[PDB]
């Protein structure tokens, strides 16, 4: 039985689930901070369930078999050459801004669905709500045009006013020149090219913009490099928090019904990333269009709906 | 405006009168029958595209039931046609019957006496 | 005719002109909707009185009831439209054009 | 292949096939009786055979 | 009639089930074989048509029809394969689906016994070529061609489709035998002028009658090749048809109600061929020449004499070959040099010599050479006309001139001189290109013995 | 001076201009309830007085 | 709103248009009315935000005006005959009176201004509700009080109905607004032939139903409610453009379409009653209709709009949701005209 | 050499709130990509 208004009505509820250790958990920090670690460590200690940090290929992880596809095919967007020329007249920079804010999206709905149909709780890298800081680093960089702020906000300001914003939130603090400490003594070569101004700006956005708003409907968690090792005090921490501050203490059985209709169904999540605005960064004509949508059927498992494509060895087609 | 609907003796909600076994019903292979069986089929062959299954192939026992449903009502509906195309025929020539002065029968006279007028084209 | 009669087919026509043309206040207009009902129960009255309709004395009860429903449903309206505005004026709701 | 569910795997549900098949066949054999009936009957009403 | 149609019905699923690599062989194969069995038509007893049943039949004015029609199709499927090479499996499965549902719905209206049959057909076939023109077009023209091909069309049918259930409820049946053994005069009157109207004006849109001529340019323009060859071939010819069936029942109105169609074809036919002496654009003149031609089975029609019925007959199948073969002419250099403007490559001659030969022939079929059955068309119409009145031999006479003039201007424009310097992309002529060619004039040569088969019913 | 301009002038153009010019007068309504309603008014005195005083 | 309200509310909506479609008595009726309206201003409201709220509004004012006049003829009825069964009006001013206050429940043209902003103000299943549902009660009281009905007032509105549906139509992008005006259109010709055959008025409501039923579930189904966002879904969902480009023709009335056969019903009747000027203007006008349908078909499916670069994503995801009945809708939408006759069962 | 397909300065034609636009129409703005306007600041 797949959930829907039946279940809801004979039987299923949200709240006979949730349990205490519900409890979305978001861990940000700037570039090359260890959040990562952190984050790992605090969903094993508490017992939740883990979410790498959503990249270019988050999707390919979630459909059919979860390896990635070529990158002209999904995303079509390179962190790598954002890094090398982040002003190319070719929309890298914003593109990419645009498909990692769709990616996360994603994830912050498969996240929603996991706690809402399991009662285990969840913990993201970052999220829908922090994802901004990168925008706006760009723009005060001059990577990004005014118009691809505007757009931007746009799909924000429809798509996450349908959510639960997280229970914690979690800050690693690292300041920029440690940042810049790790970037170089890591080795990755793009990364390198990295400057301090740009690191600055994700910074100020992240202290002066998301930390006063989420610190107004979640409560939050800061912690400097170094005392960011010691995952048992910050589970400590965590554990010892009265979450009666946001939108979650309002959340009944028929609230918590209509968020669960939502977070399944991709879709309809989706639905307004792909919005008429016809940005030359994003927009795509119908030749190139038609010729990718083409390439991407013949993919092996994607000409038919999961459970009917041969060519990957399925079975009784006629059947079913 | 309303026609047939307030017919005499008529029962308000049969579909198929006890009269309508007196004609003959259609036969299996009836043309319409086979055109609603194809109806049946396009609506199978529609299912498997919009649910991105393979077209010809996908769930026959699915298509199976489209045709059988199709052809099943359409049986129904074309004894129900039939029978109220007979009871128009059936008023019709009983009106007729009971009322000779409105539908005379006058001498009909061969073209040798009928002074017919001729166009020229030219 | 007799004279009553007419005196009340001229309070719907005159409740029906004040629906039609609206005013600033939207609680006007929902009066007026109340007054055609008014009438509407007075002229059935009278006419299932005079003729001595003995059954017929039930349908303006039932009248009052679905009147009663309708008002309800009018004021639950104006209720979400001043909660929205602040005010319960016509023009405010310009949104939808033909 | 897949990854997850895939709610329908390399089986079919067997008894929704089930239900399927036995409505076209029951449907089936109820109209091939119907017509025969209806025959009969229109014979016997005319007086045909 | 059963047996040509069902095959062609047939067809659609064979080029659905068909292997991706042969689609063209399959469909071009089957075509060639139905277009066969259908020349078993023109077996004609005489005094009557053939009544296969109830809801068809066929006739000597038929007969041809049908033919051209189920020959058409195998052309036009060799005409578009070159410029749909690119095209995904499903498209051009698709596309092919358009011409056959255009052949089912154009070889059931010419034989349909009653008129609302044959109105439900002859629209019906709207939607394959408005869809073919608009989805395949080259240019981002085709949408407005689309729009002014339907208006244009609709506009003439709606008031036939009025017209169509009055008579039948006046008359108590469309059928089209009972309408022609129960015809009676109809009187001079307001009423029967309006009902004579909108009897006539579908037809005459389809023509087209001069003036309600501007769909025909942009359609015949912005469609591709096989769009193109099918609206010119067959797709005229409904109008003549329904003509030729329609004016029984319409005597003896038409006697005076012809005249200012009459007046209009006669001097179009004048506009239209003066109009081909300048034209920039080698489509746009082949489409004004079509114009020019059914301008004169339009007098033809109006003017109700054996000469003229036979001589619209001859005409209109002539005319569905010749400008067929001219568009698919133009299409090749199209497809060399991708554009239509007509001065833009010249003296191909020096480098295409056996399409210069096809253009040649071409040519003089167009201008209606002794002994070709356009010149045998033309011929009886204008006789038909001087017995009608003697000073049409006046516009007759100077319509000819124009028609040569034009012909050959056309020719030499891209056949001679020396060829333009910049371009040199033109490959030689491939053998799929020379057979079209071919497949379109051995036939129009070898109508000319035997005469009688294209001829008509009068004949 | 005919094809292109008088023939598409009198057809086609001046069909596509009209039922244009009909659209906006038809379409370009305000949305204000009042404006409708008094409408309304007028028709229904229109009907009882040009349709209802004839029979 | 909960799941279990959802239904309560559908079923007392369906139960007072059967309770309307079941009566004998003047009172019964009016009763049905009252309650599929009280049931339904909350259906509007199910997605609640200003729109919603402004539509249901306009809604309400409207069908309440109608139903107090509906009340009033009523009374007037039995003040000159002490009558209450629904047969024929005694009485002519009670029958102008019922007949505007149908076609205002209607939204026939004058009444015409409601129908296009409820529309747009609403989700796309409520629109689809409002636009097939509810407009059975009231045609099947006009089916009912046919014969008592004036031709002239009729006839008038039947005639500026598919007039302003057509010139409405011509000034649209959003689809909801272009399915309101289509639904004008539709019903000024279901209105036409009342007074002459109140089947063919049956048939062209069922075709009616049945091709504006495929088109909100195409247009549920592909998430859009504008012709740009509409023009996206070729590069997700081919198959579907394909099936909305011919759904929009039959819709047109193009042959051999279903769609052709209410209006080639129609159009014979009426000769048959000497009537050949109405018609005449009725179809010319209906090419209006064809016209913007074939605008919306160019910009959704005979061409390719450009596209977002975010539509690979969804190139991923099947839809969650698959409407049961949509197959079986765009075929009986599409191909049914050669079982015309079948009509016969209809009376 | 390909087939014209509609452009971004092409498709944009049927992006506004209305066909046709006018001098008293060209104010009008396209509702919101959701259906919810804004809140209003109505201060109670
Ligand atoms: C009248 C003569 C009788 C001769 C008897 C034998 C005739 C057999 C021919 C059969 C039909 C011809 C097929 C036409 C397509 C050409 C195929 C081709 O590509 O050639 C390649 C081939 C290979 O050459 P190549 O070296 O590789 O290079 C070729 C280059 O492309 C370029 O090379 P090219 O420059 O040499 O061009 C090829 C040639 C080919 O181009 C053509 O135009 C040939 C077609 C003629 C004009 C077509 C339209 C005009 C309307 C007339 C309709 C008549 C049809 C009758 C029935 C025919 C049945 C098919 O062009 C011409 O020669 C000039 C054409 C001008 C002809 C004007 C004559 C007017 C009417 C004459 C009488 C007609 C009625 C007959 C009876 C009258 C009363 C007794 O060249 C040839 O074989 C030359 C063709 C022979 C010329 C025929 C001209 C007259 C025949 C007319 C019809 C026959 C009537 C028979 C009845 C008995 C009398
Ligand atoms: C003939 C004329 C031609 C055809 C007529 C025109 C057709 C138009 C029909 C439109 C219907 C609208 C609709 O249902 O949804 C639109 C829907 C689109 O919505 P969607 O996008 O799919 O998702 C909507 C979700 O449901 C989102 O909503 P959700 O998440 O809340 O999901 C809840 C869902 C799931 O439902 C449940 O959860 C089931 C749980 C059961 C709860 C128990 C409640 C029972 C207690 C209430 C009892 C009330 C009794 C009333 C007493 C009255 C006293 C006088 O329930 C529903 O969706 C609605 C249920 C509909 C109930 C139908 C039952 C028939 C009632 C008959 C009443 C007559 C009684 C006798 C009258 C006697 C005279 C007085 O359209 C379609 O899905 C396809 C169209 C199908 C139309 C019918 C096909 C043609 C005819 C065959
Ligand atoms: C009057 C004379 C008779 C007429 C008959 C009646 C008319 C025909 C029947 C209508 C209904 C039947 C088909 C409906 C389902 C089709 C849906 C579909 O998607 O098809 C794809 C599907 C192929 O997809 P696939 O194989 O999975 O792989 C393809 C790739 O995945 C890639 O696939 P993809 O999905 O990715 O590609 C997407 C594609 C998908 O686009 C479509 O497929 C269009 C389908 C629209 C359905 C039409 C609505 C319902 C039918 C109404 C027809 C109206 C006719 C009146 C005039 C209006 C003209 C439309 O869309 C596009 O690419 C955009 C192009 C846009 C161009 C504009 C054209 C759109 C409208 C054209 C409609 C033309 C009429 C239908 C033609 C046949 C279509 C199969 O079609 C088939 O393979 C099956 C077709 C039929 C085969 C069954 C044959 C029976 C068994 C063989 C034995 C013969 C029996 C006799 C025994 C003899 C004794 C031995
Ligand atoms: C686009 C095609 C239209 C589709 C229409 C929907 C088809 C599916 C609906 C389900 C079928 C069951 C309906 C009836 C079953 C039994 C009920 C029966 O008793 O009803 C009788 C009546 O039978 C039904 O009316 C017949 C329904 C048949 C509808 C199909 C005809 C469509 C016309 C041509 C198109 C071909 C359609 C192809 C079929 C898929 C009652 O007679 P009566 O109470 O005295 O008349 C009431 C109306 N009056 C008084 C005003 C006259
Ligand atoms: C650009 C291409 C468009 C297509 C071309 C369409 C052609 C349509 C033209 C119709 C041909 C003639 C129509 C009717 C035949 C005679 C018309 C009339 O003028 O003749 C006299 C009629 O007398 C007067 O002229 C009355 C008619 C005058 C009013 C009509 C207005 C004409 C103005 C031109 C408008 C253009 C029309 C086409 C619109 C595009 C004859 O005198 P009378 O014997 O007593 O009447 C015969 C009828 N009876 C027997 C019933 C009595
Ligand atoms: C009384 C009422 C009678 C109703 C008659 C209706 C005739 C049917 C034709 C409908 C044409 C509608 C044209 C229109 O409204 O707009 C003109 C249109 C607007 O362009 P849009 O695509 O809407 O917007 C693009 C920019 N965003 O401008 C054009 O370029 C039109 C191009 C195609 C026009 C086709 C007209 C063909 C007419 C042929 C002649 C017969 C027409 C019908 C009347 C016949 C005479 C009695
Ligand atoms: C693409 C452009 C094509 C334009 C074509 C337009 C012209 C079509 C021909 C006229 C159309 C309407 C004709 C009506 C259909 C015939 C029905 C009929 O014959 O009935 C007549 C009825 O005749 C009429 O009522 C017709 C009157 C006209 C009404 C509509 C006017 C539309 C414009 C008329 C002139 C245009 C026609 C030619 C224009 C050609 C295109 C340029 C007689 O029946 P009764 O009423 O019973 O009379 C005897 C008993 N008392
Ligand atoms: N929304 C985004 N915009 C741009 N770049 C991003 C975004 N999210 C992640 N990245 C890139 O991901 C890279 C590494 O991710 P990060 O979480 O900062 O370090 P770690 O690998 O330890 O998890 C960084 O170089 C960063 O630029």
């Amino acid at each position: 039985l797949q959930y829907g208004p039946l279940a809801f009505v004979l039987g299923e509820r949200t709240t006979r689930k949730l349990t205490e250790t519900s409890k979305v958990i978001t861990v940000d920090g700037n570039i090359c901070s260890g959040k990562g670690r952190l984050a790992r460590e605090i969903a094993e200690k508490l017992g939740l369930r883990h979410f790498p940090e959503a990249g270019i290929h988050y999707a390919d992880s979630t459909t059919g078999d979860g390896k990635p596809l070529d990158v002209q095919l999904s995303g079509n967007c390179s962190l790598e050459k954002f890094y090398d020329d982040p002003k190319s007249n070719d929309g890298n920079s914003y593109r990419l801004q645009s498909w990692l804010y769709a990616s996360r999206l994603l994830q912050y709905a498969d996240a929603l669905e996991h706690l809402l149909s399991t009662g285990q709780g969840v913990v993201l890298e970052r999220s829908i709500y922090s994802d901004f800081v990168f925008l706006e680093a760009m723009y005060r960089q001059g990577f990004i045009r005014k118009q691809c702020v505007e757009h931007y906000n746009e799909v924000k300001k429809v798509t996450a006013c349908e959510y639960l914003p997280p229970h914690v939130v979690v800050y690693v603090d690292v300041p920029v020149p440690e940042i810049q400490s790790r970037i170089q003594k890591k080795g990755n070569p793009h990364e390198m090219k990295i400057t301090a101004a740009y690191l600055q700006d994700i910074e100020n956005a992240y202290k002066k913009t998301f930390l006063p708003e989420m610190s107004e409907k979640c409560e939050v968690l800061q912690y400097s490099a170094r005392e960011a090792e010691d995952a048992e005090k910050v589970v400590e921490d965590i554990e010892y928090l009265k979450c009666d501050k946001g939108p979650w203490p309002d959340q009944d059985d028929r609230t918590f019904h209509r968020l669960r209709m939502l977070v399944q169904n991709k879709l309809e999540v989706l639905n307004y990333t792909t919005i008429p605005v016809y940005l030359p960064e994003i927009t795509i004509g119908a030749h190139q269009s038609d010729r990718v949508f083409q390439k991407f059927t013949e993919l092996p498992g994607r000409k038919y709906s999961p459970g009917y494509n041969e060519d990957v060895g399925d079975k009784w087609i006629w059947l079913k | 405006m309303t026609m047939m609907s307030g017919r005499p003796g008529r029962v308000p909600l049969q579909f198929l009168p006890n009269e309508a076994r007196s004609l003959p019903p259609p036969k299996l292979t009836d043309p319409r029958l086979v055109y609603m069986g194809f109806l049946g089929y396009c609506s199978g062959l529609i299912d498997n595209a919009i649910r991105r299954r393979p077209v010809v192939s996908a769930g026959l026992h699915r298509q199976l039931l489209y045709v059988t449903s199709f052809v099943f009502f359409g049986y129904y509906l074309l004894k129900r046609q039939d029978y109220m195309y007979a009871l128009r025929d059936h008023d019709m020539f009983a009106y007729v019957k009971s009322h000779p002065e409105d539908f005379p029968e006058k001498d009909k006279k061969t073209y040798g006496e009928i002074l017919e007028e001729f166009h020229p084209v030219r | 005719m007799p004279l009553v009669y007419m005196n009340i087919i001229m309070a719907f026509a005159i409740a029906l002109a004040g629906l039609l043309m609206y005013r600033s206040h939207l609680m006007s207009s929902l009066l007026c909707l109340e007054g055609m009902m008014l009438s509407l129960f007075i002229m059935s009255t009278l006419i299932i009185l005079n003729t001595h309709f003995t059954l017929a004395n039930m349908m303006p009860i039932i009248l009052l009831v679905f009147a009663a429903c309708e008002a309800a449903l009018g004021l639950s309206l104006l209720v979400m439209v001043s909660n929205t505005y602040g005010t319960d004026y016509v023009q405010n709701l310009n949104l939808l054009q033909c | 292949k897949f990854y997850i569910r895939e709610p329908p795997h390399g089986s079919p549900d067997w008894l929704k096939v089930g239900l399927t098949l036995g409505t076209s066949v029951f449907l089936w054999i109820y109209l091939i009786k119907q017509h025969k009936e209806d025959v009969l009957e229109y014979k016997r009403r005319n007086g045909l055979e | 009639m059963l047996k040509i149609i069902i095959p062609t019905t047939m067809l659609l699923p064979m080029t659905w089930m068909s292997k991706h690599n042969m689609i063209w062989i399959n469909a071009t194969v089957h075509s060639l074989l139905i277009s066969l069995i259908s020349l078993s038509l023109l077996n004609q007893l005489g005094e009557n048509s053939l009544n296969f049943s109830l809801t068809f039949f066929s006739d000597s004015l038929s007969a041809p029809l049908l033919v051209l029609t189920t020959w058409l199709l195998p052309l036009m499927l060799m005409a578009s394969q070159s410029h749909l090479s690119k095209e995904t499996t499903t498209r051009k499965k698709l596309y092919i689906t358009m011409l056959i549902l255009l052949q089912l719905f154009l070889i059931m209206t010419f034989t349909a016994t009653e008129l609302i049959l044959f109105y439900i057909l002859f629209e019906a076939t709207l939607v394959p070529t408005l869809i073919i023109i608009t989805r395949w077009g080259n240019q981002t023209e085709r949408l407005n061609a689309g729009l002014y091909f339907l208006f244009y069309t609709l506009a003439g049918s709606l008031p036939l489709l009025v017209a169509l259930v009055y008579i039948q409820n006046t008359t108590g049946s469309l059928n089209f035998l009972i309408i022609h053994y129960w015809s009676h005069p109809l009187s001079n009157s307001w009423s029967n002028i309006f009902m004579w109207l909108a009897c006539i004006m579908a037809f005459m849109v389809k023509m087209p009658l001069y003036g309600l001529h501007l769909w025909l340019p942009k359609a015949h323009v912005e469609a591709p090749i096989a769009g193109s060859m099918v609206l010119a071939a067959v797709l005229l010819k409904l109008g003549g048809y329904g003509m030729m069936r329609i004016t029984t029942i319409l005597n003896p109105l038409t006697n005076y109600m012809a005249y200012p169609f009459l007046m209009l074809s006669m001097w179009g036919m004048i506009m239209t061929s003066s109009i081909c002496l300048r034209q920039t654009d080698l489509k746009s003149l082949i489409a004004y020449s079509s114009v020019s031609h059914m301008a004169l089975v339009i007098v033809a029609i109006m003017i109700q004499t054996p000469w003229s019925f036979m001589g619209a007959t001859a005409l209109m199948i002539a005319h569905g070959l010749t400008s067929s073969m001219l568009f698919c002419l133009a299409n090749t250099n199209y497809e060399r040099v991708h554009s239509r403007t007509m001065i833009l490559a010249r003296g191909l001659q020096t480098l295409l010599p056996l399409m210069a030969t096809w253009w040649l022939v071409a040519s003089l079929t167009n201008l209606a050479l002794p002994p070709s059955i356009n010149l045998i068309g033309e011929l009886f119409i204008i006789t038909a006309s001087f017995s009608w009145s003697n000073i049409t031999i006046i516009l007759m006479g100077m319509n000819m001139m124009i028609t040569a003039l034009y012909s050959l201007y056309m020719l030499i424009t891209t056949q001679r001189g020396k060829y333009t310097h910049h371009i040199n992309n033109i490959k030689p002529s491939f053998t799929r290109e020379n057979a079209l060619m071919a497949l379109h004039i051995l036939p129009l040569l070898l109508l000319t013995l035997n005469p009688k088969m294209i001829l008509g019913p009068l004949y | 001076l005919l094809d292109l301009i008088w023939l598409e002038t009198i057809l086609p153009k001046t069909t596509s201009f009209i039922q244009m010019k009909m659209s906006i007068m038809v379409s370009n309504q305000k949305g204000l309830i009042k404006l409708y309603f008094l409408s309304f008014l007028i028709t229904i005195m229109i009907s009882m007085t040009l349709f209802n005083y004839h029979e | 709103m909960n799941p279990i309200i959802y239904t309560t509310l559908i079923m007392t909506v369906m139960s007072g248009t059967m309770l309307v479609m079941i009566s004998s008595h003047w009172l019964l009726i009016w009763i049905g009315f009252e309650m599929n309206l009280l049931a339904m201003i909350p259906v509007l409201m199910k997605n609640f935000n200003p729109r919603a709220t402004e539509a249901a509004t306009k809604y309400f004012l409207t069908q309440a005006t109608a139903s107090m006049m509906l009340m009033m003829a009523i009374i007037i009825n039995l003040l000159y005959s002490g009558q209450w069964t629904i047969t024929k009006m005694f009485n002519p001013v009670a029958m102008t009176m019922m007949t505007m206050a149908l076609a205002m429940k209607l939204g026939l043209s004058p009444f015409h201004f409601w129908v296009p902003e409820v529309t747009q103000g609403i989700s796309l299943q409520a629109g689809l509700l409002l636009l097939t549902w509810q407009k059975l009660a009231p045609l099947s009281v006009l089916c009912q009080i046919s014969q008592s009905i004036n031709p002239n007032l009729m006839l008038t509105m039947a005639m500026l109905s598919i007039l302003i549906g057509g010139w409405g139509g011509l000034n649209q992008t959003q689809l909801r607004k272009i399915m309101a005006y289509s639904s004008i259109a539709h019903m000024g010709w279901m209105t036409a032939v009342l007074p002459y055959n109140t089947t063919m008025t049956i048939l062209n409501l069922l075709i009616y139903i049945t091709m504006t039923l495929a088109m909100f579930m195409l247009l549920i189904h592909s998430s859009a409610t504008t012709t740009l966002s509409l023009s996206h879904t070729w590069n997700k969902m081919p198959v579907i453009t394909s099936l909305m480009m011919v759904t929009l023709l039959s819709m047109g009335g193009l042959p051999p379409l279903s769609g052709f056969m209410p209006k080639w019903m129609i159009i014979q009747e009426m000769t048959k009653n000497e009537s050949i000027i109405m018609p005449t203007l009725m179809a010319m006008t209906a090419l209006l209709n064809l016209y913007f349908y074939m605008r919306l078909a160019y910009s959704s499916s005979l061409t390719m709009f450009p596209s977002t670069n975010n539509m690979k994503m969804k190139w991923q995801f099947e839809h969650t949701k698959q409407m049961k009945l949509l197959p079986t809708m765009i075929v009986l939408s599409t191909l049914v005209l050669p079982m015309t006759p079948a009509l016969s069962s209809l009376n | 050499a390909r087939q014209w397909q509609p452009d971004v300065e092409w498709a944009e034609q049927f992006g506004g709130a209305v066909m046709y636009p006018t001098k008293e129409t060209a104010h009008w703005k396209p509702p919101p990509w959701n259906d919810v306007d804004p809140p209003k600041d109505t201060l109670v």
